[PDB]
DNA sequence: TCCGCGTCAGACTCGTAGGATTATAGCATACGTG
DNA sequence: ACGTATGCTATAATGTGTGCAGTCTGACGCGG
């Protein structure tokens, strides 16, 4: 029989009212006053018109089935707000809706990184300006060549062209040979190998030994300021909250702790060795 | 002979004079693309075809239409020089003229209403170079010619679909160039079926009904007629004597007066002539004979008017009696035969559930569009659209040609659409083959495998651009306003541009040119593939395709194909092979006229090769006459045997036509196994050119042909004297005869100097000519990277000795002297290109300054203020080439870093570091740096210093152009002026700017002075706009990717030396790794003292069966022996006459040497320049199969005062005592393969980690550990080693806890197992849960 | 995740997910409108097409093709067959303390020995240098030891040389047919980018010195050092397990 | 092939003798690449059960 | 239960190489947070 | 006020199709 979701729906619309001028008015007049049956009919009837409008709006974002669904939603809003008393036809009024609802739904579900209409609307005019230029320049227009024709900012054009960049899939094969994808190459930003993990662990264990090698009143002031031992990273002035309660003596004692510690790094074998780092 | 040839002549051991000279090896690629751009006026080809095919396009209403007028190519925006550097396509503007014509609706056809006309751009097409390459995004790339099934008709049979029946089911299939497929196929019950697009199976009479054919007509077309007359009472029947042939007499066969055959007896050929000579026409028969016979046409009762019996119905006794009394005593029936004329359409109609034409178009429509209710038009439109519309269907020229000659037709050229005739004719020959006559075609025959080069493929992809525009034209025309809308508003230039760049990039045939060797370039351009789109697949590929087919002879090389899964599909073209005008291949053949082997040559197609008998090139000509021997070994019908003289029709032209270019360079191929020959030709393509191009002592002759045709060298367009020689360029003065009278006549050749290759190697062009040397037209002026005096120089020859050496040549392992390494002869060049990118991040823009945080003055020493390393600066891994800095965000300065940046200080600018530094390991010399900037943000100071040079160098270079062009232009006027008003010095008093002021008498030469005067001005005005183009393109800012602001590209110059791990080989597939570079003290040496260069293993020979290397060695030694004698006489400073006698005695030695070079013709000066190049060794040519034999080689060895054997008395270097017995020593031309160990070795302790699997990455490219696969795993399972495995599953791979924890434990010394459980499994749990499956880890 | 080139990249799952959510939310919208059933039917058929395409794309009908005319990789696909998690990202792994290089002959070596390049073993035994360095007191910390190694100073070679002695390394050749496809040796540092292998065990690997490469692996744990010396050592592996016959035989 | 190769590597093959040698050479090397997967797949099959 | 033909499952293991898309109007009040 | 989002336009128009079609041996699973 038929097992294609496409042809099944396309069959059921092929057995649905085809309304005349005065028929549309009769149903629409009752549809606004809520006849229930009437709203269902005008819709059922004009599903055929949605498909012919989605036959030119394809291969742009979603599939043909996806356009018909969102195109049907435009016909419904057209039925919610049609004027039967006006002598003008319905097929004319509904086309404005079905073309709009499709374009709009493509502008959202086409790009992975969601782009609102504002940035998109503008981008189109920049691209449609590129057409005119391209045909007469015979050269794909630059960010400048587009900015000179619109007399608009350079960064704007560039900023709008930076949002038009497409995205390749991580699982995409590499070079007419599905040997390795991009995931089998792309590194993990977050975790650096044990070498970098043990660097900080060993460097920060060496500091724990250097703070116990200093004075009791020199590590109690230096540590709690930087937030090394304490809970919050305070400043010269804020160390006064604890017991110091000083501004001059905190600054003399901070630097006194660091000067004795600079000699501890010159003797252990760092100083200028660990200065490049 | 020529001058460049006089410098060094190659001794040719050929004995089969070349009647056909080797062609330009790059014929296909250049001629193909030439067709594509070629604007043919009528005979549409390439673009002209694409437009006339699609256009004219008309609206969906049909009131408005767009019509193609004419197109053109503008000169390239950026030329090759520029394109290669910037990094954008070398393409030309496409300007096509369109015409928008609109009709009147109520009026008939008001064609003259608004004939709008304008010119429109759409897409820029990559042009082809003179080398047959396409410059795509600054890469010379090559498009490989495709090999696919030729359109038309084809008969096949699955030798046992159902081995249940084991019945050979025959099938036919119409393959178009564009359109739907049309197949016919039998079944176990011999019912003919038709499957359009190999969709549903439909009875084969349903398609005939669709072509309006009644049951009667169908039968009348296939089956013959058997006439039955019912005279009075006796039933009678027409007999063609040749019918009851090979059958049995089921009844008593008796005539006007005689019983011929008895019941149950076989009717033999005697009985058939017995009846045929008696002229028997009518025979009385029984009524039981018709029971079974099928009635042909319909038979209505004359009386009632009803069908007594419909057409195609098996008769019976009662039906026949019903027909006899109806009033029909003339019945027609089918001539059914289970052996010859088979009843198939008959039994098929009984299955066929259709009725008339209109109902036949229904099931055809219900097959392809199932579910849509059918109408009269929808069913008719579909079927008419399939194989019967000028739009959907197109067999093409080749399609109709093969289709016709497959049906043994009348026409070569006909219609693109299938006619009714065509279909039934195809069903007819399918049924012919089923009967017995007719043979099936096979796909492996090259008569069915057509070649499709680039130009035809560029045409195809250009059509899809036009097809995708067709959509936008029609829809915009109908609903859009007629007047306002202009034709370019409806055209889009992107769909064409995108569809063509799709081909010039993503396609499998468009791949990066393999240019690490002249042989690689020329053999990769002569590559032909069956893969990619519209071809085959490793997954789909069988064996019989791959297998060498006797059609390959002369057309395709038997020994040229990768040994990789793409083995039999990829193949190089043969030497003298060429494409048929239609598509198939064709090979040269010497015609034999009345026994006389005429020099007239005919390129026989793959089809006509089978027809004539073809003698081999082994056969002996009688010096203008015929075959010396009466019997000649020849070949035909794809088989080989001896034939007489008159029977021979054609002969192989040369002895090298069977093989390709790759194989034509292998000497003594004849003494080499095809398996090792293949590998040898495959590795010869991988031969990285050396520092100093060394000529091959043991060549074939094809050497020069390759080097020259490769387009890597610079050959003279016009002969004359080299006015100026230079490392960068060459200036040659043209002779009077060749020089044009209009222009000056001084050619300019700016030689390509050291720059990068696609494989990251050296490309140089050194002048092979001396200052002020007389050069002939078409002579090599500058040599390439792997060429020497025009001849190909891939690797280097050296004294080799075959013997074991303390296992340092174990399994083909190589033992090379340090003396080879001292001469730096196998030392190679590797120009590596690195880049530095300034991007625009979310935080802010990056720049390029010397200001880099956390750095030593030592790093910024080689940089300038701008932040780019100086030209000529040596660099090493860790040193920074180009200083870059990016913005630093919200960066969490960790407490331990805030304190460390507060102690030592240097509060690094809120600007991150990412300077381009030499990669860890690499070290060489910066030879140049190029800066690309967006047209905007202000530049670096070094970028201005480089602009200074480009400009002032271009101003000088153009000054030099107009200067030397002036001198050559007045040089003419000076000679013209003397003719007439003869005055020497008095004319040369005042300067040369007042020479156009002087004239001559009313004469042709007065018109000449006016030409040169106004052409001097033409160059004077041209010089300014030539300066404008240079100046602007230097000031011009280069378009970059979005986000990028500017880039700095660095060129290094790494010079890697040979070392253990380097892979080298001969050209006989003899591979090997260098194991040890032996000391000069330890190398074996002859009695005389000179040591050996390489020591090869003799056991890499018998098993290999590639004895060609040993002959290469023997001849190389003999050749060198002769050079050693000439070297000695030139050192001794002897005489011209003494060298002349010896060298004449050398060139003339072979049995019938092809070249007979007299030295009495050579002048004294020409002899000494020759001997000086012969001293390294007399270069010898051993044609592929017409090479030298032992008689010739051993005779040459006696001239060199070398041993007849080739084995020398060797002494061990380590010791000094002799080896127990002699060893073969000689000069073998070996190669340095691209597989160098510095580009291989890798190591890893801990590094990057994968993104989700959380195991390490892959490759030394990304610094990844070696993969331990399941096979590697089972190995440790077998051993029992459990931790060694668990260690390689967890801490070394995923286990995030384990890897870092174990690291800390190792530095502690405690190598302790600390497992957890790899991440990649934790992923697999959630991945199965995401599939809606409860997978939890159930505990103890 | 974003590329270095300002581009982004997404897995095909995200794309397949957006097909499911869009259609599911559109169904919520149409059930709000009380739309005719003919439309609701299409929406439900679509929703199922999307769900079925998310679980296993290429199965029920045509697999939903995406950008590069190729089919979207679904969920089931990452658990399916060779290219799945099992065979590719679990039973087989790329491994640390691993290096590979062109092999060449080692006719001077004994059976229990193999040439190992210095610069190779250098990087391979990186945490063992940092460890022996803190013991001698030459490095105070590990980033100090890191720089000592980087500068390739003379006295660091002698420490590297110390740890490697009495330390086995695994040498693998592809393909790994039988257990002998890996054998352990005592590394001998050699200046050169080539590995030097023992001629007699060449038979087990089927290693021809014509451009072969062999992967190196360092056994980290003491148990792995014992396992490598006890089970996987070349001397302890003579006869084939297939046939009680010596595979270690000259040629 | 009904007609084998008469010559050896010392005396040298003619043009066809080599053309003939190809047919056997390509098919022998085709079964080195393609037929290997069945044998290696057997190893895989055997292992899992054992 | 048996035969025919539809779908569905495999096809050895490690190393290297490089790139690019089309288009969704146009303008005026409605919804969310400093 | 700024960005996002929702809204409406009135000639008539009312059922899609597009695109690769020498794999192959072996094994079941629904009807017929
Ligand atoms: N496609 C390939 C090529 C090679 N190998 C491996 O490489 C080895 C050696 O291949 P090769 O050197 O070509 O074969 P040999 O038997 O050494 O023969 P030759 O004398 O031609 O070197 C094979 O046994 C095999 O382990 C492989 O597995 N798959
Ligand atoms: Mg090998
Ligand atoms: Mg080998």
């Amino acid at each position: 029989r038929v097992l294609d979701a496409t042809q099944l729906y396309l069959g059921e619309i092929g057995y649905s009212p085809l309304l005349t001028a005065e028929e549309e008015v009769y149903f629409a007049r009752r549809a606004l006053r809520g006849d229930v049956a009437s709203r269902r009919r005008m819709i059922e009837s004009n599903l055929r018109l949605v498909v012919k409008i989605a036959r030119r709006y394809g291969n742009r974002g979603l599939a043909l089935l996806d356009l018909i669904e969102e195109g049907n939603l435009g016909l419904i809003r057209a039925v919610e707000k049609f004027d039967p008393e006006r002598g003008f036809r319905f097929s004319t009024y509904a086309t404005w809706w079905i073309r709009q609802t499709i374009e709009r739904a493509i502008m959202n579900q086409t790009r992975t990184i969601r782009l609102p209409i504002h940035i998109v609307k503008e981008l189109n005019v920049y691209l449609r300006t590129a057409r005119e230029l391209s045909h007469k320049l015979d050269h794909e227009p630059s960010a400048e060549e587009i900015a000179e024709q619109l007399d608009k900012p350079v960064d704007d054009v560039s900023r709008m062209l930076r949002l038009n960049e497409r995205i390749t899939s991580v699982d995409t094969p590499l070079g007419g040979d599905s040997e390795k994808a991009l995931l089998d190459i792309l590194a993990d930003e977050k975790e650096n190998g044990p070498e970098d993990t043990t660097q900080d662990d060993d460097m920060k264990q060496s500091i724990v030994k250097w703070l116990f090698e200093l004075n009791a009143k020199q590590r109690e002031v230096l540590a709690r300021r930087f937030g090394l031992l304490g809970y919050e990273a305070a400043t010269l002035e804020d160390v006064g909250r604890e017991i110091g309660l000083t501004r001059e003596r905190v600054r003399q004692i901070q630097v006194e702790g660091l000067r004795r510690l600079r000699e501890i790094l010159q003797t252990q074998g760092l100083n200028i060795e660990a200065l490049f780092l | 002979y020529s001058y460049t040839e006089k410098k060094r002549i190659r001794k040719d051991f050929g004995k089969r004079p070349q009647v056909l000279d080797v062609p330009y090896l790059l014929s296909i690629q250049l001629d193909s693309f030439q067709k594509f751009i070629e604007q043919d006026p009528e005979g549409q080809y390439g673009l002209e075809a694409a437009f006339r095919s699609v256009f004219p396009i008309q609206s969906y209403s049909g009131n408005s239409e767009l019509q193609y007028v004419s197109y053109r190519l503008g000169e390239p925006v950026f030329d090759v020089q520029e394109c290669q550097i910037r990094g954008v396509t070398y393409s030309a503007p496409l300007r096509v003229k369109l015409r928008l014509v609109i009709y009147e609706r109520e009026a008939p056809e008001g064609t003259v209403k608004d004939i709008k006309e304008q010119e429109v751009y759409m897409g820029e097409i990559p042009l082809m170079t003179d080398n047959g390459t396409f410059v795509i995004n600054g890469t010379e790339r090559v498009i490989v010619s495709q090999l696919h099934r030729s359109p038309g008709v084809f008969f096949d049979s699955d030798k046992g679909k159902t081995h249940s029946s084991g019945k050979v089911l025959y099938n036919a299939r119409i393959i178009p160039y564009r359109g739907s497929w049309l197949d016919f196929e039998f079944d176990p019950k011999d019912n003919l079926f038709v499957r359009i697009d190999r969709r549903r199976k439909l009875p084969a009479t349903i398609i005939l009904r669709a072509l309006n054919y009644t049951t009667e007509q169908i039968l009348d077309l296939f089956f013959e007629k058997v006439i039955f007359e019912i005279r009075d009472n006796k039933l009678q029947m027409e007999l063609v004597p040749e019918r009851l042939r090979g059958e049995t007499a089921s009844f008593d066969i008796e005539a006007n007066g005689k019983v011929y055959v008895e019941k149950g007896r076989r009717i033999t050929a005697r009985h058939i002539r017995q009846l045929e000579k008696d002229d028997v026409k009518l025979i009385e028969v029984p009524v039981e004979y018709i029971a079974g016979k099928v009635v042909a046409k319909d038979y209505i009762d004359e009386s009632t008017g009803e069908l007594i019996c419909a057409a195609n119905m098996e008769l019976s006794l009662d039906l026949l009696a019903k027909l006899s009394q109806s009033g029909h005593k003339r019945i027609e029936t089918l001539f059914t035969n289970d052996l010859d004329h088979g009843p198939y359409i008959s039994e098929t109609l009984r299955v066929d559930p259709t009725n008339d034409r209109l109902s036949a178009l229904v099931e055809i429509y219900r097959m392809m569009r199932p579910g849509e209710p059918p109408t009269r038009e929808a069913a008719e439109s579909l079927f008419e659209n399939l194989f019967f519309s000028e739009d959907r269907y197109d067999l093409s020229a080749v399609g109709r040609m093969k289709f016709n000659r497959s049906l043994l037709r009348e026409e070569i050229e006909g219609s693109g659409i299938l006619s009714k005739d065509d279909i039934i004719d195809v069903m007819k020959k399918l049924i012919d083959i089923r009967n017995g006559k007719g043979e099936v075609d096979d796909i492996d025959h090259l008569g069915n495998r057509r070649i499709r080069s680039v130009g035809e493929m560029a045409e195809n992809q250009f059509r899809v651009g036009l097809v995708r525009v067709e959509r936008a034209v029609k829809e915009r025309l109908s609903l859009g306003d007629l007047d306002t809308l202009m034709p370019q508003d409806m055209i889009n230039a992107k769909p064409i541009s995108a569809a063509v760049k799709e081909f010039f990039g993503s396609s499998q045939l468009s791949q990066f040119m393999d240019q690490n060797n002249p042989l690689s370039e020329i053999t990769h351009k002569r590559r032909i593939s069956a893969l990619g789109p519209g071809g085959l697949t490793r997954e789909r590929a069988g064996f019989e395709v791959r297998d060498v087919h006797p059609t390959h002879y002369g057309r395709v090389c038997p020994i040229e194909t990768p040994e990789g899964p793409n083995i039999g599909l990829i193949n190089s073209l043969s030497v003298y092979a060429q494409t048929n005008e239609y598509g198939f291949l064709e090979t040269p053949y010497r015609k034999v006229t009345d026994g006389v082997v005429t020099d007239e040559i005919h390129y026989l197609s793959a089809i006509e090769e089978g027809n004539y008998v073809i003698a081999q090139a082994n056969s002996n000509l009688d010096e203008e006459g015929h075959f010396v021997e009466d019997l000649v070994t020849c070949r035909s019908k794809g088989e080989s045997s001896l034939f007489s003289r008159d029977q021979v029709d054609y002969m192989d032209v040369s002895t090298q036509q069977v093989v390709s270019v790759g194989a034509s360079l292998i000497p003594f191929l004849e003494h080499d196994d095809a398996n090792r020959a293949l590998m040898g030709a495959n590795m010869q393509r991988q031969a990285v050119p050396t520092l100093r191009a060394d000529k091959p002592l043991v060549g074939t002759g094809m050497e020069r042909a390759v080097a020259v045709d490769s387009g890597v060298t610079a050959v003279a367009k016009r002969g004359g004297v080299v006015q100026y020689v230079d490392a960068s360029r060459i200036v040659i003065k043209v002779n009077e005869d060749e020089m044009y009278p209009g222009e000056a006549g001084i050619d300019i050749y700016n030689l390509t100097k050291y720059t990068r290759s696609n494989q990251n190697t050296c490309i140089n062009q050194m002048p092979c000519v001396s200052l002020g040397e007389p050069v002939e037209r078409g002579d090599v002026l500058a040599d390439g990277p792997s060429t020497d005096l025009g001849e190909l120089a891939l690797g280097q020859n050296m004294r080799v000795a075959f013997m074991p050496w303390n296992g340092y040549n174990f399994e083909d392992s190589i033992l090379v002297s340090e003396r080879v390494v001292q001469e730096d002869r196998f030392t190679t060049i590797h120009i590596q290109e690195l880049a530095c990118v300034s991007r625009d991040t979310k935080l802010g823009p990056e720049e390029i300054t010397a200001d880099i945080p956390n750095v030593g003055e030592a790093a910024l020493s080689k940089l300038d203020e701008s932040g780019i390393v100086y030209i000529g600066a040596e660099v090493t891994g860790g040193d920074i080439l180009v200083g870059k800095v990016t913005p630093k965000g919200e960066t969490q300065l960790t407490p331990e870093e805030k304190l460390l940046r507060a102690i030592f200080g240097e509060k690094a600018s809120d600007v991150k570091d990412s300077s381009l530094r030499v990669p860890n390991g690499v070290s060489g010399t910066v030879i140049d740096v190029q800066v690309f900037t967006r047209d905007g943000v202000e530049k670096d100071k070094r970028a201005l210093e480089i602009e200074e040079m480009q400009l002032k160098q271009a101003k000088k270079d153009l000054s030099e152009e107009l200067q030397i062009l002036e001198a050559g232009l007045f040089s003419r006027i000076r000679a013209v002026l003397v003719a007439g008003g003869v005055e020497a010095e008095k004319l040369d008093k005042l300067p040369r700017d007042r020479w156009l002021e002087l004239g001559l008498t009313d004469e042709e030469k007065q018109n000449q002075l006016e030409q040169l005067a106004e052409q001097y001005d033409e160059l004077k005005h041209e010089f300014e706009k030539k300066l404008e183009a240079k100046r602007r393109k230097i000031t011009q800012g280069d378009d970059l990717a979005p986000g990028v602001l500017k880039i700095v590209k660095v060129y290094l110059a790494v010079k890697r030396r040979i070392q253990p791990g380097d892979k080298m080989a001969g050209r006989h597939g003899n591979k090997g790794v260098i194991s040890k570079i032996n000391p000069i003290e330890d190398m074996p040496y002859d009695e005389n003292g000179t040591p050996v260069d390489i020591v090869l293993n003799p056991l890499g020979v018998p098993s290999r069966m590639n004895i060609g290397q040993i002959l290469e060695t023997h001849l190389g030694m003999a050749a060198k022996g002769i050079g050693d004698k000439i070297n000695a006489m030139l050192k001794q400073q002897q005489e011209v006459a003494k060298l002349r006698e010896f060298i004449q005695r050398a060139y003339d030695l072979g049995a019938d040497v092809r070249q007979k070079v007299d030295l009495s013709t050579f002048s004294d000066e020409e002899v000494m320049r020759l001997a000086e190049n012969l001293r390294k060794g007399m270069p010898i040519a051993t044609p592929v199969f017409d090479g030298a034999k032992e008689a010739e080689i051993k005779e040459l060895l006696k001239l060199g005062d070398l041993p007849t054997s080739g084995q020398i008395r060797l002494y061990d270097g380590r010791t000094g005592e002799q080896f127990e017995r002699p060893v073969t020593v000689g000069y073998m031309y070996m190669l340095k393969l691209n597989h160098l160990v510095d580009d291989k070795m890798h190591a890893r302790s801990t590094g990057s980690y994968s993104l989700v699997t959380q195991q390490p990455l892959g490759g030394k490219a990304q610094f990844g550990g070696q993969r331990f696969g399941e096979m590697e795993v089972w190995a440790l399972e077998a051993y029992g080693a459990a931790y060694t495995l668990q260690e390689m599953l967890t801490v070394k791979s995923d286990d995030v806890n384990g890897r870092t924890k174990m690291y800390k434990n190792i530095v502690d010394g405690n190598h302790q197992m600390e497992p957890g459980m790899p991440e990649s499994f934790n992923v697999l749990l959630k991945e199965i849960r995401s599939l809606g499956i409860n997978i939890e880890l159930e505990d103890e | 995740v974003p590329l270095d080139g300002g581009r982004f990249a997404t897995s095909d799952l995200n794309d397949l997910y957006r097909r499911v959510i869009n259609r599911n939310n559109r169904l919520k919208r149409l059930l709000d409108l009380a739309a005719p059933d003919i439309i609701v039917r299409n929406e439900k058929r679509m929703l199922q097409e999307a769900v079925d395409a998310l679980l296993d794309n290429g199965r029920r009908g045509r697999a939903i093709t995406g950008s590069n005319k190729r089919p979207l990789k679904s969920l089931a696909d990452m658990i399916k067959g060779k290219q799945g998690r099992f065979r590719q990202n679990l039973l087989g792994k790329r491994v640390d303390y691993s290096g590979r290089s062109v092999i060449t002959v080692g006719p001077y070596l004994r059976l229990h020995q193999c040439g190992l390049p210095k610069k190779m073993a250098l990087e391979l035994f990186k945490p063992f240098i940092y460890g022996k360095l803190e013991l001698r007191g030459l490095a105070t910390t590990i980033k100090a030891a890191k720089k000592m190694v980087e500068r390739e100073e003379a006295v660091v070679w002698d420490i590297l040389d110390e740890v490697i002695r009495e330390h086995p390394v695994l040498l693998n050749r592809a393909p790994t047919l039988h257990r002998l496809g890996i054998q352990a040796f005592e590394p001998v540092l050699i200046e050169g980018k080539a590995i030097q292998l023992h001629p007699l065990v060449c038979a087990a690997y089927n290693a021809d010195f014509d451009g072969d490469q062999m992967a190196v692996h360092v056994p980290l744990t003491l148990e792995a050092q014992l396992e490598a010396r006890a089970l996987m050592m070349s001397t302890n592996n003579i006869l084939s397990p297939a046939n009680g016959e010596p595979i270690i035989v000259p040629s | 092939i009904e007609t084998p190769i008469t010559a050896n590597f010392r005396e040298g093959l003619n043009v066809l003798q080599y053309f003939i040698s190809t047919h056997g050479a390509r098919k022998g090397l085709a079964d080195t690449a393609l037929k290997t997967a069945n044998s290696g797949y057997l190893t895989r099959r055997l292992v899992d059960v054992a």
